[PDB]
RNA sequence: UAGCUAGUAGGUGGGGUAACGGCUCACCUAGGCGACGAUCCCUAGCUGGUCUGAGAGGAUGACCAGCCACACUGGAACUGA
RNA sequence: CCCGCAGAAGAAGCACCGGCUAACUCCGUGCCAGCAGCCGCGGUAAUACGGAGGGUGCAAGCGUUAAUCGGAAUUACUGGGCGUAAAGCGCACGCAGGCGGUUUGUUAAGUCAGAUGUGAAAUCCCCGGGCUCAACCUGGGAACUGCAUCUGAUACUGGCAA
């Protein structure tokens, strides 16, 4: 299912940092972003309107890491919920346990927190769960199991996340690795810059 | 010969019983007169294990309907004090 | 009160019978338009107490014939 | 392989019977320019 | 129009024909193929295009394209039917597929090997 | 052949806001009066005199708001050979409310949004937008 | 905040004594991004001088527009010479999807999440023309309250 | 595919069925159905549904359930509630 | 289902890359071999053939074929047309049908409002619940646009009377 092939490669598809390799450097300019994604690189793309919609929705599959067959299925029921489909669309993927997992501090990179998710490392609520799928709702807890606890990986991950943005929409007490996933998120939150207009207008046509 | 008997509805190894109401020379899952509860053995430790609606039972008794050996029990599960 | 309907007779002769048509004005399902559609039906009477082209009063019964299922129940507004 | 060929039944000739089959019609091509050269969507775009 | 009049004579359906008469919906056909050969197209294109006459199974004798470079068919060679018509041959609205129960796969793909039926290189 | 006479109550009126014509006068009917009661009351139509003792000819006085037809366009939608009626949450509205959709009603001829109010559909009659 | 757009460029023919001379019609159309277009058809010799001879003829050719603040106030139809253009307020239906050429003067239009449909004809010089018909035939309720009702109120609800 | 129909359409009476009835038989009346499509021909198990579509519709009716039908082919009855 | 063991260890393909339609160059071949859904490519500098490098798409699948609806407002009730594009009978009279000026009365058939009976369950939709999650299973509700009945309302349509 997974992507696993060159994840610094897809970023400069879109040029923009998607946090895919990002990990445990800072600021990196180590794969020539925004110049060549492949031998034909250096030319400019006229990218027409199919285009501008199309690597909008890849982007945003490519941060949380979702294929297709998946994410489509997450507009189905983001349509079918009420209120805003672009909004709802976020909220589905930015719920999800890797996601709440990469949010709390455990886990440098995505990929890392679906890993430290499947392998049984990961007790939301006071059980274990292997779906990175998993679909977290407000006020569950979601913690690691001490089979796998201060294991030199979620320790210097954990560490790096106070160099980020410390979201809104949960708390994590980090000492004893156990945070409160308190709400849903909302859309003045998330990152700003992914433009969900784009995404439901793709599965329209 | 009318007849309170389950129905096994449900998954595969996660069977789910519809007591219902229906005549002998039938299905389990055929033709039936009227659903009067249903019965999950293996619901959990939570809210519901099964609905029976008695006054219904009471009422097809009163026709002369019999009762399968498994409604009749779990008539012995939904008791007056328990 | 019985269920009845009001009738316009077709034919008389023949012999103790009599047919009926049933003007029923019925919408279209896809166009919208009522339609005038017409039901005709063998009914029993009497001898020839009802005549030919008059409005009639019908009620459904027991089985008479191969068809005649229906019966007279009174005669309103007769042949002029 | 075969050539199913125009002309059913050739009697004489094995070979002046094909130079009238469309095998060996004239290939004529197209200009451009030239007499004959207008485009109105070319190969590519 | 004139809602009256489409109560006399319904708004009727127009019946569009199948392009492949296959026997009535079926994605393959088996053929005994009788009388393989090659024709030139129609106008513009002026090759030498390889085509077989195919006795369907059922009673029908249609014509068949075989495509890809180089084939292995004679003369009875019983092999597989798919439709789709080729638009430069008259009369041809059928493909072979090739690596089906006679005819074998081209040789030496590399690229888009589905399509024409060979297997992938071990090596 | 005169068959419907009001869309011929309608049509005097697009032809006369087209126009530009002060009033409109055409023979009255009680039917006249109820609907030309509801655009009067509505805003689509100003002060409507019914002046008339053996032949009742009616007159409506039409609106003009800048120098242009109050009336965007006025639509006969029951026309006498297909009668359209409407149950209550049935019942349309035109230009997403703001527009009206004259309704004939159990309790005489109405708007739209006055047989909502009352709860009651019937033979709705034109579309004025 | 201008935000110029382009639509379609075509070639067209004058065909002359000796071969035909080439030249090329832009399209395109400008808005502000809040209740404002206009477009400009342009035409040039050369593709890019005919582009910018379109944008100057989109800047002096604007009609205002009043929307429901991501969207139109009541589906309104647009009909131009061959277009027979719907578009429905679809009050947050949740993004901007309408045919192309209509989609690209509604975006720079200010709306949102309209729904739309294009009928009959297709041709874009005459689609956006039928659009801006219909966001000049469109009337909010605070024009339809100055002529029937009198009450913003009573005339909505 | 334009007229089909002789137990055919109705009546009276006997018989028959668990039961009304041309269901059946004798006798009498000459009707009955039909352009709102009888008759004949082609195709087809029917419904809840399913697929699609913004809708209205269009196509279809596998699994699941309701009804009918048939059990090598044609026909007949016996037993039995 | 849980615990323990070892070892990154046993586990990534298929289509496409001229336009539509996301994704490009070199080599071979020269209207040949071939491609192709449409328009069309190939005649010696082929982004369209064939291979190579690169890229895009989907991913334990990926394509082709077939069938269905969609786009198609391209049978248009919703929702089309008919001077010249496809299309006004050559022109009338006229039965059946369709439609019908204006006022009062009555009728309440059509219509509208309510009630009751029914419209099997599953299905679909809403809110929840149970499998680590989802698919799935399930509780409750809404729906099932209908048909019948009764009670009214009387504007409009129809009947009937003037």
């Amino acid at each position: 299912a997974r992507y696993l092939g060159p994840k610094l490669k897809l970023s400069r598809r879109e040029g923009t940092d998607l946090f895919l390799k990002s990990g445990v450097r800072a600021i990196d300019t180590k794969c020539k972003i925004e110049q060549a994604p492949g031998q034909h690189g250096a030319r400019k793309p006229r990218l027409s309107d199919y285009g501008v919609q199309l690597r909008e929705k890849q982007k945003v599959r490519r941060i949380y890491g979702v294929l297709e067959r998946q994410f489509r299925n997450y507009y189905k029921e983001a349509a079918r919920l009420k209120g805003n489909t672009g909004e709802n669309l976020l909220a589905l993927l930015e719920g999800r346990l890797d996601n709440v997992v990469y949010r709390m501090g455990f886990g440098a990179t995505r990929a890392e927190a679906r890993q430290l998710v499947s392998h049984k490392a990961i007790m939301v609520n006071g059980r274990v769960v292997n779906i990175a799928s998993y679909q977290v709702s407000p006020n569950d807890v979601v913690s690691i199991r001490e089979k796998a606890k201060k294991q030199s990986r979620v320790k210097a991950a954990l560490e790096l996340a106070e160099q980020r943005e410390k979201p809104t929409w949960l708390e994590v007490d980090a000492g004893k690795m156990e945070g409160t996933f308190k709400r849903k998120p909302e859309r003045s939150d998330l990152s700003a810059d992914i433009n969900e207009h784009l995404i439901v207008e793709l599965y329209s046509k | 010969m009318v007849t309170i008997r389950l129905a096994r509805h449900g998954a595969k190894k996660r069977p789910f019983y519809q007591v219902v109401v229906a005549d002998s020379r039938n299905a389990r899952n055929g033709r039936f007169i009227e659903r009067v509860g249903f019965f999950n053995p293996i619901a959990s430790e939570k809210e519901e294990g099964t609905r029976l609606d008695l006054d219904r039972i009471a009422h097809w008794v009163g026709q002369g309907a019999t009762i399968s050996d498994r409604v009749a029990a779990l008539i012995k599960e939904v008791n007056k004090a328990a | 009160k019985i269920r009845t309907l009001q009738g316009r007779v077709v034919s008389d002769k023949m012999e103790k019978s009599i047919v009926v048509a049933i003007e029923r004005f019925v919408k279209h399902p896809i166009y919208g338009k009522f339609i005038k559609r017409t039901t005709k039906l063998h009914v029993h009477d009497e001898n020839n107490e009802c005549g030919i082209g008059d409005v009639v009063e019908i009620r459904e019964c027991r089985p008479l014939s191969k068809t005649k299922s229906w019966t007279l129940v009174r005669v309103v507004e007769k042949a002029v | 392989s075969r050539y199913q060929h125009t002309k059913g039944q050739i009697k004489d000739n094995a070979i002046e019977a094909l130079l009238h089959d469309p095998l060996f019609r004239q290939r004529v091509e197209k200009n451009k320019k030239g007499k004959g050269s207008y485009m109105r969507k070319g190969k590519h775009g | 129009a004139t809602v009256n009049q489409l109560v006399r004579k319904p708004r009727a359906r127009k019946v569009a024909k199948s392009n492949v008469p296959a026997l009535e919906a079926c994605p393959q056909k088996r053929g005994v193929c009788t009388r393989v050969y090659t024709t030139t197209p129609k106008k513009p294109n002026s090759a030498l295009r390889k085509v077989c006459r195919v006795r369907l199974t059922n009673g029908f004798e249609v014509t068949s394209y075989i495509g890809g470079e180089g084939h292995n068919l004679q003369e009875h060679s019983v092999i597989l039917i798919r439709g789709g018509r080729v638009k430069d041959l008259p009369g041809v609205r059928y493909h072979t597929v090739r690596g089906a129960l006679d005819c074998s796969g081209v040789k030496d793909r590399k690229q888009a090997r589905s399509k024409y039926g060979v297997k992938r290189p071990k090596a | 052949s005169m068959q419907d006479p009001i869309a011929d109550m309608l049509t005097r009126i697009r032809n006369g806001q087209a126009a530009n014509k002060a009033a409109v006068t055409m023979p009255s009917s009680k039917l006249k009066v109820a609907i030309a009661n509801v655009l009067k009351e509505e805003g689509f139509i100003e002060d409507f005199k019914v002046e008339g003792d053996t032949k009742p000819e009616l007159e409506l006085t039409l609106k003009y708001f800048q120098g242009k037809a109050v009336v965007e366009s006025i639509q006969r939608v029951s026309r006498p050979g297909l009668r359209i009626y409407k149950r209550k949450d049935e019942l349309p509205k035109v230009m997403a409310g703001l527009g009206i959709a004259v309704v004939s009603t159990s309790k005489g001829v109405m708007t739209d949004r006055a047989a909502r109010q009352a709860g009651l559909g019937g033979e709705i009659i034109c579309y004025v937008a | 905040e201008l935000q110029e757009k382009l639509i379609a460029v075509n070639r067209v023919s004058k065909t002359v004594k000796g071969g035909r001379i080439f030249s090329f019609t832009a399209l395109t159309v400008v808005g502000d991004g809040n209740g404002r277009v206009g477009f400009g058809y342009g035409k040039a010799r050369e593709v890019p001088a005919a582009i910018q001879k379109a944008m100057e003829k989109a800047r002096r050719n604007m009609i205002n527009v009043a929307l429901n603040n991501g969207t139109l106030q009541h589906p309104v139809k647009g009909v131009h010479t061959g277009s027979r253009v719907f578009m429905q307020p679809a009050s947050e239906g949740t993004g901007i999807i309408a045919g192309g050429a209509m989609r690209a003067v509604l975006e720079v239009a200010g709306v949102h999440n309209v729904l739309a449909k294009a009928y009959g004809s297709t041709n874009p010089i005459n689609v956006v023309r039928a659009t801006i018909d219909g966001l000049e035939n469109m009337n909010s309720p605070e024009m339809v309250a100055a002529k029937r009702g009198k009450s913003v109120e009573e005339i909505l609800g």
